[PDB]
DNA sequence: GATCACACTACC
DNA sequence: GTAGTGTGAT
């Protein structure tokens, strides 16, 4: 259910897509984006057709985070009409998830 | 014999003020202060002891109070005041003799802390004097609630400054006792506080002369400066500048940027044991945040939810570290490791990376390429020690020599060093020795520039060798170098297949080279290197002869003296067995060059030629085997070159030596072509 | 099997 | 400012 980015794919998969997006930039050596792999899976699933979850890990491509302005990770952007609309930093449960979501679409 | 020192506003380039001064008479056991309307006479004292026959000593007396006072005599009081170099005695520049196996601070210039080994104690605090006086004007003023504004402590005289002034004087006196009781150099039977100057230089032994001939003439060559294109440098430096940045985003765009830890506080545990994880990067945990206040909550952070802290990085060309990540990345293997487990990353072994991406590995060469060109710009005009920072009002760069720097007796070069500007074959090398030049000083008489005269000893090194081998050979390989060619004839020594490989070869065991470095000369490694040694020196018996003669009078790690006789007598500081004969050669050398740029500058003085730009020549550098002199016409340009080989004959015969001694001028504009 | 100055990164 | 690495010259 989620969907993989890539720098190229990032313009079409998230700032030109209709409904929500969830977007974690994640890198696989830091322990917190490791702890929240798990939750974003069940996420996925959960709320799938409500929202759709992808992920784009940041040594792989270097080019996107820049220009949002990472300075944490994981770092969850909630897109919509191509415009960042909330942002989260840091491994959320899957309860403080949830309630980020429902609470902002 | 007087010792004395004294107190001024700045540093000689700018000084204009005597403050006070400080004599201590061995004859009358007596103190004396002077203070700032006693100038005249303080120097009338030095004069007496001039007009007696007698000495003069300071610590650092010949780069600073001696030139100092000529240059106060004339501003403040209108008097020409000129100390005899016979009649004075430097406490450093004996110290510098004496322990030559320990550095200084070269008078505060250099902080203590960096220094290896252990410091003269007299000499640490006559160094730190100005320092110690700093500390404690600032502490005054600040006891008073007033400001301290940099440098104020030297503007005005006051009692503190004099008191500072008679301590030095103490230490000096105390430094300059405990240097006279090396009997290695001063003979115990002479009381050397008690004789004039003419005996104190023919009862000490000849190195004592010697060393203060070197730095009365290379305070001269300091004052006198090298002159310097300023506006080519700066030109070469829009230049470099832009290549600099052309090559930073070619590479930039070929390796991208990245993120690593950064910032961060606590130690990643695991979740589920709670076992700390040590490698993991470091994460923070938000103490506030949620996801309302219900209003939301629009902050990033929620509390209790970690995360890793990191930082944009871009790539850095002049990064070892950036560069090793970034072509491993693209498959290259390490095979050469440094102590601290870190991959080397130098020149050599970059020419040597193959990676399969053809852009990456077409960007290597842009990576040699950067780190060069900001070699260039960081001597020329970037460094703290750059030559645009240090380029004087007169067009000059008035470089510092430590005549007697090194162990075996070498000068050493700083501010900037000097003796270490890219040669002709480097890249950028002719624009940077053309810079340096006489051309660029125009006469004070005529506007008409300078010429210049550069003079090197001729194959020093391997002259040395043959005088010193000659106990064994009968002067056979000093006949082959003057006579036949040594160089082929090392080639057939060794086994090398060319000419050229012999010269390679020869100068690798001068210069460092190991015996990778040696069968890397023919195209190999190690054991072609280490074959190649054996063979020479199974086919040149002498030199294997004059190894085993140098360490049986130092060895036998026990050892039976620490220490190699000089040319003029000294004791040169033996650091390691094996580094005995290249100490012994590099030190013969060194002193032989010595006694040949002050025979020089005697020799062309006698002519009635004079020294300084408002003379006829000047000395504007030595660089170890080579002089450069800047001449006010070819003429006089000529001269200096002839004069510089009689100079050398003269040398050569005076420590009786058993290979003859040449050397070789050319006249030209600058540096560049002075080579 | 040499002597020495100095710059640039990375870390405190 | 210190430690580690390298390059500039003989
Ligand atoms: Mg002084």
């Amino acid at each position: 259910k989620i969907i993989h980015l890539t720098d190229d794919s990032f313009d079409t998969d998230v700032l030109k897509a209709d409904g929500a997006i969830l977007v974690d930039f994640w890198a696989e050596w830091c322990g917190p984006c490791k702890m929240i792999a798990p939750i974003l899976d069940e996420i996925a699933d959960e709320y799938q057709g409500k929202l759709t979850v992808a992920k784009l890990n940041i040594d792989q491509n270097p080019g996107t985070a820049p220009k949002y302005g990472i300075r944490g990770i994981p770092t969850l952007l909630l897109f919509k009409n191509g415009e960042v609309a909330a942002t989260k930093v840091g491994a959320l449960s899957k309860g403080q998830l949830k309630e980020f979501l429902d609470a902002n679409l | 014999m007087i010792v004395s020192d004294i107190e001024a506003n700045a540093l000689l380039e700018s000084v204009t003020k005597f403050h006070c001064g400080v004599i201590y008479d061995y004859s009358t056991a007596e103190y004396v202060s002077y203070r700032p309307s006693d100038f005249g006479a303080y120097l009338d004292a030095l004069e007496a002891e001039v007009a007696r026959g007698g000495l003069i000593v300071f610590h650092n007396g010949h780069k600073y109070d001696v030139p100092a006072l000529t240059k106060l005599a004339k501003l403040q009081l209108n008097r020409e005041f000129h100390l005899p170099r016979e009649n004075c005695i430097d406490t450093l520049v004996l110290s510098r003799l004496i322990h030559s196996n320990l550095k200084d601070t070269d008078m505060g210039l250099l902080r203590s802390g960096k220094l290896p080994g252990a410091l003269e104690a007299w000499g640490y605090r006559l160094g730190e004097m100005k320092g110690e006086y700093k500390d404690d004007f600032k502490r005054m003023l600040e006891e008073q609630g007033e400001e301290y504004v940099d440098g104020m402590e030297w503007w005005n005289f006051n009692e503190e400054m004099m008191d500072y002034n008679v301590q030095d004087v103490v230490v000096t006196k105390a430094l300059l006792e405990k240097l006279l009781s090396d009997k290695h150099y001063f003979p115990p039977e002479i009381d050397f506080t008690d004789v004039g100057y003419t005996t104190f230089w023919s009862e000490s032994l000849e190195a004592v002369d010697i060393e203060h001939r070197a730095a009365w003439l290379l305070a001269k060559q300091e004052r006198n400066g090298f002159p310097f294109d300023t506006k080519a440098i700066e030109e070469l430096y829009v230049e470099l500048a832009a290549r600099r940045s052309e090559l930073l985003r070619k590479l930039t765009e070929t390796f991208g940027s990245w993120y690593q830890p950064k910032g961060g506080t606590e130690m990643f545990c695991h979740p589920r044991t709670g076992k700390p994880l040590p490698k993991y990067p470091r994460i923070k945990t938000p103490k506030v945040g949620g996801i309302f206040k219900c209003e939301l909550d629009t902050r990033e952070y929620v509390a209790g939810a970690p995360y890793t802290p990191v930082e944009h990085v871009v790539f850095n060309p002049s990064s070892r570290d950036h560069i090793q990540k970034k072509l491993q990345e693209a498959g290259w293997v390490p095979t050469k490791y440094t102590d601290k487990g870190a991959p080397v990353v130098d020149d050599e072994v970059l020419e040597g990376v193959r990676v399969d991406d053809p852009e990456k590995q077409a960007a290597i060469d842009l990576i040699k390429e950067y780190l060069m060109i900001q070699k260039r710009i960081g001597q020329s005009a970037e460094g703290d020690k750059a030559w645009l920072r240090y380029v004087a009002e007169d067009g000059k760069i008035h470089g510092s020599v430590n005549p007697n720097g090194a162990v075996t007796g070498r000068a050493t070069h700083a501010f900037p060093n000097l003796a270490q500007i890219p040669g002709v074959r480097s890249p950028y090398g002719e624009q940077c020795r053309a810079a340096f030049g006489a051309e660029h000083h125009l006469d004070g008489i005529t506007g008409k520039p300078w010429v210049q005269a550069g003079i090197d000893a001729s194959g020093l090194e391997l002259r040395c060798l043959a005088h010193f081998m000659a106990r064994f050979d009968n002067g056979e390989y000093a006949h082959e170098i003057l006579n036949g060619d040594i160089h082929t004839k090392n080639q057939i020594a060794a086994e090398l297949p060319t000419r050229d490989n012999a010269k390679t070869f020869i100068y690798g065991f001068l210069y460092g080279a190991g015996d990778e470095k040696i069968g890397q000369i023919v195209g190999a490694g190690k054991e072609r290197g280490k074959e190649l040694k054996k063979k020479f020196l199974e086919n040149t018996p002498a030199i294997a002869a004059l190894r085993e003669s140098i360490q049986q009078t130092l060895v036998e790690v026990k050892w039976k003296r620490r220490w190699i006789k000089g040319l003029d007598g000294r004791k040169v500081h033996v650091r390691s067995p094996h580094a005995a004969l290249n100490t012994l050669l590099q030190s013969a050398g060194a002193l032989i060059c010595k006694l040949w740029i002050i025979k020089t500058e005697e020799m062309l003085v006698e002519k009635g030629l004079k020294h300084g730009w408002d003379g006829d020549f000047a000395y504007m550098a030595w660089v170890h085997d080579e002089i450069q002199v800047g001449c006010r016409t070819e003429e006089i340009a000529q001269v200096v070159i002839e004069t510089a080989q009689e100079a050398m004959r003269w040398v050569g015969d005076h420590w009786n030596f058993r290979c003859l001694l040449d050397t070789e001028g050319k006249m030209g504009p600058n540096w560049a072509i002075c080579h």
